């Protein structure tokens, strides 16, 4: 599925990810998209900070949903 | 939005990050 | 009416009330329901930041709407 993922700063970077893949696997893909390590970046979906171990289904993420990248130092 | 509550959850994070350079800047001198 | 509030821990607060009551008695409310004070709490719906002088039908909240908690240190 597609997904739209935005910063902080209004970058919105669009990636494509299945609900079985976990939120590690988003960070990988967000790492490959622009080069942010996964230890620095921090996704929340729905007002709420996804777990590295759940998944995009567990997080109940769907097609074209809106998840939050914040960095870390 | 979630673009909202990102960039709100970014400024309490940035807030944090001063605060904690204020402490750094504390006992480093 | 029924509204939902989800948290940063992603736990889904359920609220009863009326489209003239204001984001005052929300918070209200969400103290009586969490202990969380309003000055530290911050509601988030339909792209705008609550406002505490505003009521729920001018913000055009309907039942069962799905509105977003932040919690200030």
């Amino acid at each position: 599925m597609q997904i739209f993922v935005k910063t902080l700063t209004g970058k919105t970077i669009t990636l494509e990810v299945e609900p079985s893949d976990t939120i590690e696997n988003v960070k990988a893909k967000i790492q490959d998209k622009e080069g942010i390590p996964p230890d620095q970046q921090r996704l929340i979906f729905a007002g709420k900070q996804l777990e590295d171990g759940r998944t995009l289904s567990d997080y109940n993420i769907q097609k074209e949903s809106t998840l939050h990248l914040v960095l870390r130092l | 939005s979630d673009l909202m509550l990102a960039q709100m959850l970014q400024m309490e994070y940035d807030r944090e990050y001063d605060a904690q350079l204020r402490r750094e800047e504390k006992k480093f001198n």
